[PDB]
Order: structure tokens, then C-alpha cells, then sequence
């Protein structure tokens, strides 16, 4: 066998290089029968001349019975390292890519299994399949019906697409997203769905593939599997949906996905909750219809429960609080959402997040949520009782003092100028309640508010003149604003570009005398 | 200007809110795919292949 077949191997190489393509066909059937046996499979594999003859036959053949027998030999050899190296050295890859264009099932089945083993275990195979144009051929085969075949073909796409921009673009250019979305909303085979979600996960980070998966109905299609038993599928759909979410802001027909994610916030799995909170904040972004729907499926309670459960974990807390901030402004159900946070015992935890160990991006988000909650008059007193005002004043002063030493950048990704605008803006709305105004004034914040009228930032001038405007409705307070030399800058801010700053500037000037 | 009109110009004016998107880009963070139903015997892959992780 290692002695008997080693002398019969150069004989079959001569028979494969023959001029009569009837003798070549008989020889290919012989090499095929020998690849079945372990001893003689190793003999075909060990000789480069023999493998290059099998590869040469395959890409030049017109006969179908020879095509399967030759691709079947390469399939048998691909289970071995020396076989894989032989197929590679002899130009088996451009030959196998050509075979992905045949109508015969057995041939495709042999060619994709061989190419898969090559992509997985042979170095340099990935680049060779790309240069050969195998991706266009592979995506074109996603119209097939055999589930196991589709699972291998989809895995080939994952291996090729991972970390390679060019290959992601070819998949896109060749109808990839649509073909992949079709698979998710059709097949039940777990190994296919999981492998398909992995390709979609890889494609979702590409700036051009991302809006194409969305328009293919990808959000809704991935949404169909979030209730599946296997956690690997649920998790891959979630990571994909999370990557896609910042480009699905304008997508309609999202009722189901939104409702399922709200349900997912209650799971004991840390990664599911983190993703579901992240998807909800992005899908709640500037889309009034999504905002209205999340409030109607018990989203506010779910998000308050999520923040309570999370504690110091900002991976969950930041998107959850951002989702709440979006749900509490600019829509018909904002008023309901503002009350719901209170009714579901959310105010104590929201105020707690303004204090350390919470980092700057979370604090900025929480301040904006409090600004929004303060629009509801029924939240004016409970927010005061949780100690929101002294902390907002503390955040404002320290942030302003950092802007003063940096007069003569970013801290944790946030400018201190943003904390000044945010906190002064939250106090501006809180200042609508009479008791809140006494508290704000009692904190010796009027001298600071006057200093904030001189800032080069228009938005800080707007909120500063705004808080002074609400404070000035009470005569004792208006007199204190006048005694601080506020008359001069407010008269200068009357000539401003923004009509909002000028109105507030005029209102304080009026309220200080009449 | 009167007190009822001055308090009205202030009321007509509104304060907005900006909804910022969070940018996530996660592409990387067991049990083999089952082989295709073909007319070939079961050939086991070399140990070096099924023990070692795929080429990155």
C-alpha cells in the first residue's frame, strides 16, 4: 500500500495528463476510489505531481461525472495538513472557486467543504480566495436550500469578511445583506442562524453595509430570534442590532423589536441587559413614534428597574439613563413618562447617579434627564427632597472653576462647559417652583449666575439669564440680582443674536424695577 | 410693557433637548458545524487541525 500504491501513483498522473479525455475520466474514478482508503489517500497527498494533475483536470474538464470525482478527491485530501498544503501549492483555490459556478449539488458540496477547510487551516488561503473572486460566487449561492450547505457557505463568508474592508464591500455589492436577512426569516436550523448572525455582526461595523442591512428589514428579522433557546444566537443578534441601532433611527415598523427589548431588560444575563439598554437608547433617539411605543409597553418602569438593579455598572446605567432622557422630551407621551419615573420610584436612584463613583458621561446624561423631569410640576418637590439642587449647584461651581483656570479640553470625554450648561439648565427649569427658588437663592448661587452672562458660549448665557429670569419674579430676589451689578451685562445681552438670550435679558431688566 | 405681556414673551419661548446616538462597533467578543451529506466514508481530520485555533 505504501510500497504497492507509490508505484501506481505516477501511473495515474500519466493517465490524467492523457490526450484522450475518456482515459482521463476512467483515471479520475480510480484516484477517487483510492482516496476512500486511508493508506492510498496519503500516497496521493504526498506527491505534488499527482495533486497538480487532479487540480488541472478539475478546472479544464467538461464532464460532470469526472467533476464530482475530482472535487471528491480534493475533499478527501482536505482532512489532512499535507493535503491542504498540496491543494494550495498546486493552484487548487482558483480551480475550486470556478467549481462554485456549477449546477451540480455534489460538486458544490465538495468545493465548499474543501474551501472551508482551507480557509480554516491553511495560511494564505483567505487572500487567495479573495484574489480569485470567490466572495461573489459564495454570496450568489445563498439562494440554495440545503441548510448544512448554507451554514458552511455562510461560515466561509464570516472567515473572509472578518477584519477585511474590501471583502465586506464585495459581499454588499453582490446582494449580501438581503440574502442574509432572507435566511434569518426563513430557516429553523440553529447552526445556520447562528453562523448567519455572525456574518451580519461582522458586516454591521462597516459604515456602508450598516444602512443596507437596515433597509433590507434586518432589524425586524434579527428581532425574530431574541426569544430563541440558544443564547449564542440571541447574543449575536443583540450585538448586531446594537451596532446597527445608530443607523436605524428612521426605520418604521419597529413595535415588536422595541417591545421585546423592553422585556429583555429584566433578564439575569448581564450582556443581554447591556445590549438591550444600548439598542433602546439609540432607537429612542429623535424618533417620536418609537418614544411613544416604548412608553406604552412598560418601558419607563423597565428602565427604572434596570438602573436600580445595575448600581455602579455604567455599561448598563449610561444607555438606560440616555433612553430615559429621550423618552422624557419632545413627544406626546413625554408628560406621562416624566410622571412615570416618579411613580415607579425612580427619582432616588436618578439623583444618586449625580454623585460619585459615577463618571462624567453618566453625570452629563443624568443632569439632562433631571432637566426633563423638572418640566413636570409634580416632580418639582420630590426632586428637591432627594437633594438634587445642592448637588447640581456643586457640579456647576466646580465645573465653572475648572473653566476659569483653563482661561489663562476634555475630561473623561466631556468638556466642563457642557456641565455648566447642563446644570444651569436643570436649575432654570427647577426654578419654576417657588420653594425651589428659595433653595437655589439660599445656596448663594446668584453671584455665579451673573458671572455666567459674560461667557463666550451663547447657550450658557441663555440658561444663566433664564434662571435669573425665574428668580427675578420675586422682588427680594430681583433686588439681589440688581445689587450684584447684573444691569450692565443684561443690557449688553439685549443686543444678542439668539432671541432666547435677549428675551430673558429683557425680562430680568424689567423685573428689577417694575 | 405690562407684567402680563412680559411674562408671556418668556412663556412663548422654549428650551429644547438633544438626543445623542451611542456608537457601538462590536465585531469580536464551540461545537463544530456538521458535515454535508455526501457519498464518502467518515474521514477524521488530523489532530493538529482540530486542536489548533483557525488562522487569524
Amino acid at each position: 500500500d505504501a510500497e504497492l500504491a507509490t508505484r501506481a501513483i505516477p501511473e495515474l498522473t500519466k493517465l490524467l495528463n492523457d490526450e484522450d479525455q475518456v482515459v482521463v475520466n476512467k483515471a479520475a474514478v480510480m484516484v477517487h476510489q483510492l482516496s476512500k482508503k486511508e493508506a492510498s489517500r496519503h500516497a496521493i497527498m504526498r506527491s505534488p505531481q499527482m495533486v497538480s494533475a487532479i487540480v488541472r483536470t478539475m478546472q479544464n474538464t467538461n464532464d460532470v461525472e469526472t467533476a464530482r470525482c475530482t472535487a471528491g478527491t480534493l475533499h478527501n485530501l482536505s482532512h489532512h495538513r499535507e493535503g491542504l498544503l498540496a491543494i494550495f501549492k498546486s493552484g487548487g483555490i482558483p480551480a475550486l472557486v470556478k467549481m462554485l459556478g456549477s449546477p451540480v449539488d455534489s460538486v458544490l458540496f465538495y468545493a465548499i467543504t474543501t474551501l472551508h477547510n482551507l480557509l480554516l487551516h491553511q495560511e494564505g488561503a483567505k487572500m487567495a480566495v479573495r484574489l480569485a473572486g470567490g466572495l461573489q460566487k459564495m454570496v450568489a449561492l445563498l439562494n440554495k436550500t440545503n441548510v448544512k450547505f448554507l451554514a458552511i457557505t455562510t461560515d466561509c463568508l464570516q472567515i473572509l469578511a472578518y477584519g477585511n474592508q474590501e471583502s465586506k464591500l464585495i459581499i454588499l455589492a453582490s446582494g449580501g445583506p438581503q440574502a442574509l436577512v432572507n435566511i434569518m426569516r426563513t430557516y429553523t436550523y440553529e447552526k445556520l442562524l447562528w453562523t448567519t448572525s455572525r456574518v451580519l455582526k461582522v458586516l454591521s461595523v462597516c459604515s456602508s453595509n450598516k444602512p443596507a442591512i437596515v433597509e433590507a428589514g434586518g432589524m425586524q428579522a434579527l428581532g425574530l430570534h431574541l426569544t430563541d433557546p440558544s443564547q449564542r444566537l440571541v447574543q449575536n443578534c443583540l450585538w448586531t442590532l446594537r451596532n446597527l441601532s445608530d443607523a436605524a433611527t428612521k426605520q418604521e415598523g419597529m413595535e415588536g423589536l422595541l417591545g421585546t427589548l423592553v422585556q429583555l431588560l429584566g433578564s439575569d444575563d448581564i450582556n443581554v441587559v447591556t445590549c438591550a439598554a444600548g439598542i433602546l437608547s439609540n432607537l429612542t433617539c429623535n424618533n417620536y413614534k418609537n418614544k411613544m411605543m416604548v412608553c406604552q409597553v412598560g418601558g419607563i418602569e423597565a428602565l427604572v428597574r434596570t438602573v436600580l438593579r445595575a448600581g455602579d455598572r455604567e455599561d448598563i446605567t449610561e444607555p438606560a439613563i440616555c433612553a430615559l432622557r429621550h423618552l422624557t422630551s419632545r413627544h406626546q407621551e413625554a408628560e406621562m413618562a416624566q410622571n412615570a419615573v416618579r411613580l415607579h420610584y425612580g427619582l432616588p436612584v436618578v439623583v444618586k447617579l449625580l454623585h460619585p463613583p459615577s463618571h462624567w458621561p453618566l453625570i452629563k446624561a443624568t443632569v439632562g434627564l433631571i432637566r426633563n423631569l423638572a418640566l413636570c410640576p409634580a416632580n418639582h418637590a420630590p426632586l428637591r427632597e432627594q437633594g438634587a439642587i445642592p448637588r447640581l449647584v456643586q457640579l456647576l461651581v466646580r465645573a465653572h472653576q475648572d473653566t476659569q483656570r483653563r482661561t489663562s479640553q476634555f475630561v473623561e470625554g466631556v468638556r466642563m462647559e457642557e456641565i455648566v450648561e447642563g446644570c444651569t439648565g436643570a436649575l432654570h427649569i427647577l426654578a419654576r417652583d417657588v420653594h425651589n427658588r428659595i433653595v437655589i437663592r439660599g445656596l448663594n448661587t446668584i453671584p455665579l449666575f451673573v458671572q455666567l452672562l459674560y461667557s463666550p458660549i451663547e447657550n450658557i448665557q441663555r440658561v444663566a439669564a433664564g434662571v435669573l429670569c425665574e428668580l427675578a419674579q420675586d422682588k427680594e430676589a430681583a433686588e439681589a440680582i440688581e445689587a450684584e451689578g447684573a444691569t450692565a451685562p443684561l443690557t449688553e445681552l439685549l443686543h444678542s443674536r439668539n432671541e432666547g438670550v435677549a428675551t430673558y435679558a429683557a425680562a430680568v431688566l424689567f423685573r428689577m424695577s417694575e | 410693557k405690562q407684567a402680563a405681556v412680559n411674562a408671556a414673551v418668556q412663556r412663548v419661548q422654549v428650551l429644547p433637548d438633544a438626543d445623542t446616538l451611542l456608537h457601538f462597533a462590536t465585531e469580536s467578543t464551540s461545537s463544530s458545524l456538521s458535515a454535508l451529506s455526501l457519498d464518502e466514508p467518515f474521514i477524521q481530520k488530523d489532530v493538529e487541525l482540530r486542536i489548533m485555533p483557525p488562522v487569524q
